[PDB]
């Protein structure tokens, strides 16, 4: 009982024809493609109520769709515009069963006009101030991820190899390193806070982890630096004394 | 199914306060209504559904919603907001009791919860850059939720909005914002010159 989309993130150049792919394992008759945009909720592009059937949704314009097998529902952008930049959402349902809609987890698609603009982030970890420890008996480490385009990152904290949710703030919106440019590169901060006890013990390992999603193996690359592919970039620091 | 509206795209409440999210529908035919929530890094999940079975409908995470025909509404309430309630909420309408046929969704309401900071002493701290790139960062932390951070004017300098973190075992929440620069004249003592408090340590 799951609906998986083929890609979780994707970069594409304006004018390139794109294939988003939705798969379910439940023998469902009904599959739906939606987009989700800040301020306009979710909007239905195309839907399908059997194999080889389609019907246009509310915003079909610029999209095409194929229901070839009962399992699969392909969304096709003929020519990526930058207002096709969006989170795309697939869903399925049964005709008779009463269980409602199962949703996939989304494909973020960003369309830009040039693929040499995508940089993966560098990850610095800043270590707590002596002064906070003293005044608070807390220790806040800060992690900065700078130098990424497009905005496709997943920041995480690992304490001695277990991902921690306790005592973390990540910024919900990144800021532009150069907000004068149209397509400026981005920065994001995160924070991790623990007891000074924890931080003042040299057998505690702290790691700032940043997954980036840029390009696949398929894409044309022969520029100066390494290929800006999906990669996890970390920074680490050890607890003190 | 025909249409749906969610009046208020952004709602901000204090930890503990009444949450109320609006949903209003038109439908040529008998409506079936739906509330979905979308937590930070997660997918869409069902909170509750109105079938023609009862008026006050209890859902997950302590949400309730009353279906009123005479007002074309299905508003979502919860008496006491928790930090974990921060998320986007989406109202939906269908012509099927179960939700089998096309859901038409509204525009969504992002809900934000303002933490009740328990015992505040604000402070600005400088954090050692872990290498030899003497671009330190400065950290404004432990301020009351009243305080708001403001952007820079001089943009060789980068400041981030206020953020909330909860250290669950110590029952402790605290706000933070971060300022940084590569400029060698950038003092931490004078980043953050906007809506500060007089009693911040250094």
């Amino acid at each position: 009982v799951k609906v998986t989309q083929s890609s979780r993130y994707l970069v594409k150049r304006t004018g390139e024809k794109v294939f988003l792919e939705c798969v379910q394992d439940m023998d469902h008759e009904n599959m739906f493609w939606y987009r989700q945009d800040p301020g306009l909720g979710l909007r239905l592009i195309y839907f399908s109520y059997d194999v080889k059937m389609k019907e246009k949704g509310d915003i079909p314009e610029g999209y095409s769709v194929s229901r070839e097998k009962k399992e699969r529902f392909s969304l096709i952008l003929e020519s990526a515009s930058t207002n096709q930049t969006s989170m795309y959402l697939c869903a399925s349902s049964s005709t008779g069963l009463p269980y409602g809609y199962t949703f996939g987890s989304g494909t973020r698609l960003t369309v830009v006009e040039d693929l040499n603009k995508v940089f993966p982030p560098e990850v610095a970890v800043f270590e707590p101030s002596e002064a906070e420890i003293s005044h608070t008996q807390k220790a806040t480490l800060v992690c900065l991820a700078t130098g990424f385009f497009p905005d496709h990152v997943e920041l995480s904290w690992w304490v001695n190899g277990k991902e921690v949710h306790s005592g973390v703030c990540t910024d919900p919106q990144p800021l532009k390193e150069q907000p004068a440019l149209n397509d400026s590169r981005y920065s994001l901060s995160s924070r991790l806070r623990v007891s000074a006890t924890f931080w003042q013990n040299p057998r505690n390992h702290f790691r700032c982890q940043v997954q980036f999603y840029g390009l696949s193996e398929n894409d044309e690359w022969t520029q100066d630096r390494a290929k800006p592919v999906t990669q996890i970039v970390s920074a680490e620091a050890w607890g003190r004394a | 199914m025909q249409s749906v509206t969610q009046l208020g795209s952004h709602v901000s409440v204090s930890e503990g306060a009444l949450v109320l999210l609006r949903c209003n529908y038109s439908s040529s035919v008998p409506p079936y209504l739906f509330w979905y929530v979308q937590y930070p890094n997660q997918g869409l999940q069902l909170l509750l559904k109105y079938t023609s079975a009862a008026t006050l409908v209890k859902g997950i995470n302590g949400f309730e919603a009353e279906f009123k025909k005479s007002e074309t509404s299905f508003h979502l309430t919860k008496p006491s907001a928790h930090m974990s309630d921060a998320a986007e909420y989406f109202c939906a309408v269908s012509e099927s009791p179960f939700g089998n046929e096309k859901l038409t969704f509204g525009t969504g309401t992002r809900l934000t919860i303002i933490p009740n900071i328990q015992n505040p002493d604000p402070a600005v701290y400088q954090l050692r850059d872990s290498k030899s790139s003497d671009k330190s960062v400065c950290l404004f932390t432990d301020f009351d939720s009243q305080t708001n951070v403001s952007q820079s004017k001089d943009s060789d300098v980068y400041i981030t909005d206020k953020c909330v973190l909860d250290m669950r075992s110590m029952d402790f929440k605290s706000n933070s914002a971060v300022a940084w620069s590569n400029k060698s004249d950038f003092a931490c003592a004078n980043a953050f010159n906007n809506s500060i408090i007089p009693e911040d340590t250094f």
